[PDB]
């Protein structure tokens, strides 16, 4: 229950830009969306939902 | 999935089943014009002429 926690809570995701692979007609902004990642802290760490 | 009324719902209806390619990052055309092609890079040590 515990392991299994620690790697949802704390790991890296991954989320496309938002023009990049196809887009439409006169798009402008392309930026990178950043989804979860991981904890850095004991502090972090101390608070996960078990 | 397979509704209530037992119907179909499958991927054309949901799905715009194409057939693209893996990036669309690159675009490339030739004299204006749309063009494919590869940068053949030498090997170190052989000869650019041969």
């Amino acid at each position: 229950d515990v392991i299994t926690a620690i790697k949802a809570q704390n790991a890296q995701v991954a989320a496309g830009q938002l023009g990049g692979t196809p887009p439409v007609k006169g798009q402008q902004l392309n930026a990178s969306i950043i989804a979860q990642t991981r904890l850095t802290s004991t502090e972090e760490f101390g608070k996960i939902l078990l | 999935k397979v509704n209530q009324d037992g119907s179909r719902v499958l991927l054309r209806d949901v799905a715009k089943i194409e057939l693209g390619g893996e990036n669309y990052d690159i675009i490339a055309e030739f004299n204006g014009q749309p063009a494919s092609g590869l940068g053949i890079k030498l090997a170190t040590g052989a000869n650019a002429l041969d």
